[PDB]
DNA sequence: TCGACGAAATATAAAAATTTAAAACTAAGAGAAA
């Protein structure tokens, strides 16, 4: 992580080619995928920039649309263009924690977390950074499991992060 | 046998529900065969659930039956 | 301390896991997965008063099966007596506990290449083998495979293999390690010699097999016409309450049930005695615990 | 396109709302299977309308088996006036349905190995176990087994509209999983 | 000795409703050993 830190930022590229930087993307690599998974909202001051976890990819329409598994396919929620779509989630060895699936997992997982993006918009539910897991993946907690760790600071930073941006 | 089948469609005639009656008259059955056969014999059947239900013989084997061997 | 109570409890995972992995021969890094998997169990707080060797016995298969591998469910459940459909229960449970995504393909064509070696070996182990998938991998086009217990289309690709080669072997030999049933072996080996021609059986198969449609499979010719000869309106979706209304739940509603089951609904009294004569005779210690 | 899935199997439950003992129950039954030594409760069976619901001994028993909403509703009605004719009051009121199993077939066949490998975040497809694919969906909660031979048990849902909105919303997952 | 059928075992989704482990999780208790 340090490393890569430190390569990035010794910071840049080339100007107008990232519109064609999106290439052909095989059948069977998890794929990232935007906020608007089956809703698009107004996300609290978003700084998520993809905001949700990856999903396996079974089949393609054409150069601009993709079919992978999120929802029901119920009024087509299963294909998005790849303006939303992203690549790389990869390297278990840099970050050791798997992805907290369940309640009863994020009950006695919660006391490991990094950051607190925002509120979700629809009702209450928080959007968090958790410890040792990429910075791409984010997991959801609510209210029901927010009552069992140090979470004052976090929505101080939380906060003092919607002070610095509006 | 075509027998036994003869014999439980006498007692399904004689009285309602026996299934530790006759689970104990014959020691080689269980529960699951006496509910087996009551639920293949309440379809293919539609006559004879009818005839017992509208019969209802006296029971007049079970008592001398529950003697023989115990 | 907190994180004191969880080494204990690893340690003893891995004494079993590695127990069993003893006898299973698979290789560290399926292990590995499998320890990872385990810890993600007791992370989802893993399912309490389930017997210890089938939480380690799924999370060994799910290990084994990430990987294209050959291990089945009976080597996990061969010690004398296992009931092995406990254990494939407990893995069906576990696969929505642990919430597996990216799950793995279901092809039987690695499962020939170590059955190969027990049963209808071969000099070279080219020829019975490659042949055996090669008929495999276009019977599975053919849409007549599907959720039919693989290891039984592996035997039966098999015993195909073996019946247009030479090989003199033992037929009943192969359910030391199969464990198919011969109704199902013969049933599958019956419909692979209806859907073919049989125009080379006796030299070797036709190199060009391509059944485009054409064929259906039995279960579709069991059930498709639901019987034996031997984007709609949301109009048309009616609601149900209406028919939990027409039945009357009013307390006055005694007498709309008189069909003559009111001289019927229970045993008369004066057969009471009768009854209690053989239930004291037999149901009588029944009722003292 | 135009089949209906056909109301086959209807769950539902109701409470009497008195602590009774069921021996009193049993021991004046013309047809009802009961072992004291297993369990408290018993099962009793009718001819008709064809249902086989469960007492307890707290008061509430669980109708099973009916082939229609009103059949369930009547037989419960029934065993309402059964149990005021034995030894007790026993109320007959809040009646809840709580799941309905339907089987229908769609006449063309559906690639399940496709559809295992495509549609597994909300299949479990296992056939050293079970041959179908058991297609756990969320929204709406209506869990399906899909099979080759096209015909769908469809349980999960508590009424008939929930039960026909899964049948429409699957419809087209199984209308680009054909065989052709 | 190949064909012909019957039939329990599972999933299945609920409501339920008494007993049985049963394996994480604490907590003594000894035994090390600078």
């Amino acid at each position: 992580i340090q490393t890569k830190e430190q390569l990035e930022h010794a910071e840049m590229e080339t100007n107008n080619n990232q519109r064609r930087k999106p290439l052909l993307l095989n059948i069977g690599d998890h794929v990232l995928v935007h906020r608007d998974a089956y809703f698009k909202k107004g996300a609290y001051m978003k700084v998520q920039q993809i905001y949700v976890g990856p999903f396996r990819v079974v089949k393609k329409i054409n150069d601009n649309a993709y079919e992978l598994d999120l929802n029901s396919h119920k009024k087509k929620h299963r294909v998005i263009n790849v303006q939303f779509l992203k690549k790389f989630v990869y390297r278990p060895d840099a970050y050791p924690k798997n992805k907290p699936i369940s309640s009863t997992e994020r009950i006695k997982r919660a006391h490991e977390v990094t950051a607190l993006i925002g509120i979700d918009t629809t009702h209450k539910t928080y959007l968090c950074h958790m410890q040792d897991v990429d910075p791409t993946l984010s997991v959801e907690y609510s209210e029901a499991e927010f009552c069992q760790i140090p979470e004052r600071t976090r929505r101080s930073i939380l906060a003092n992060f919607r002070q610095l941006y509006e | 046998t075509v027998e036994e089948m003869i014999k439980f469609y006498k007692a399904l005639s004689m009285w309602g529900t026996d299934f530790n009656l006759i689970s104990q008259l014959y020691p080689y059955r269980s529960r699951k065969q006496v509910k087996a056969k009551f639920v293949n014999e309440e379809k293919k059947r539609p006559i004879l659930i009818e005839l017992a239900l509208r019969s209802k013989l006296p029971p007049n084997f079970d008592e001398y039956c529950c003697e023989i061997k115990k | 301390s907190a994180l004191e109570s969880r080494e204990a409890t690893l340690n003893n995972a891995r004494r079993k896991l590695r127990a069993v992995s003893y006898a299973l021969h698979i290789p560290e890094y399926i292990t590995d997965a499998a320890f990872q998997w385990y810890k993600l169990a007791l992370a989802n707080n893993f399912v309490q008063g389930r017997r210890s060797q089938n939480v380690i016995a799924s999370c060994l298969y799910v290990a084994c099966r990430k990987e294209k591998t050959h291990h089945m469910l009976i080597d996990f459940s061969s010690r004398l007596q296992v009931s092995v459909y406990s254990i494939g229960a407990t893995f069906l449970k576990m696969v929505k506990k642990l919430h597996i995504t990216e799950l793995p393909l279901a092809d039987p064509s690695l499962f020939i290449q170590h059955f190969a070696e027990k049963l209808d070996l071969a000099d070279k182990k080219i020829k019975v083998v490659k042949d055996a998938v090669k008929l495999a991998q276009r019977m599975s086009k053919d849409w007549m495979f599907e959720g039919r217990r693989p290891a039984g289309i592996a035997g039966a690709c098999i015993l195909l293999a073996c019946r247009m080669n030479n090989l003199r072997r033992t037929h009943t030999e192969i359910v030391a390690v199969s464990h198919v049933a011969e109704e199902t072996l013969q049933q599958r080996l019956n419909e692979f010699k209806n859907t073919k021609a049989a125009k080379l059986s006796v030299q070797k198969f036709r190199e060009n097999d391509v059944e485009d449609g054409e064929a259906r499979p039995p279960s579709f010719v069991k059930n498709r016409k639901k019987e034996r000869k031997i984007p709609r309106n949301l109009h048309l979706l009616p609601t149900t309450d209406t028919y939990l209304s027409k039945v009357s739940d009013d307390p006055d509603n005694l007498e709309d049930v008189d069909d003559e089951e009111l001289n019927a609904h229970l045993l008369n009294e004066e057969a009471s005695k009768l009854k209690e004569r053989i239930w004291i005779g037999l149901n009588a210690d029944f009722l003292l615990e | 396109s135009g089949i209906v899935p056909t109301l086959q199997n209807i769950v539902a439950t109701v409470t009497l709302g008195c602590r009774l003992d069921l021996k009193t129950v049993a021991l004046h039954a013309r047809n009802a299977e009961y072992n004291p030594k297993r369990f408290a409760a018993v099962i009793m069976r009718i001819r008709e309308p064809k249902t086989t619901a469960l007492i307890f001994a707290s008061g509430k028993m669980v109708v099973t088996g009916a082939k229609s909403e009103d059949d369930s509703k009547l037989a419960s009605r029934k065993y309402a006036r059964i149990i005021q004719k034995i030894g007790f009051a026993a109320k007959f009121t809040d009646f809840k349905i709580q799941n309905i199993v339907g089987s229908c077939d769609v006449k063309f066949p559906i690639r399940l190995e496709g559809l295992a490998f495509s549609h597994g975040t909300f299949s479990s497809y296992e056939p050293e176990l079970f041959p179908g694919l058991i297609y756990r969906m969320v929204k709406p909660k209506i869990v399906l087994l899909i099979f080759v031979s096209g015909k769908i048990v469809l349980t999960g849902a508590k009424q008939r509209e929930e039960i026909y909105q899964a049948f429409e919303a699957i419809y087209p997952v199984l209308s680009e999983f054909r065989k052709m």
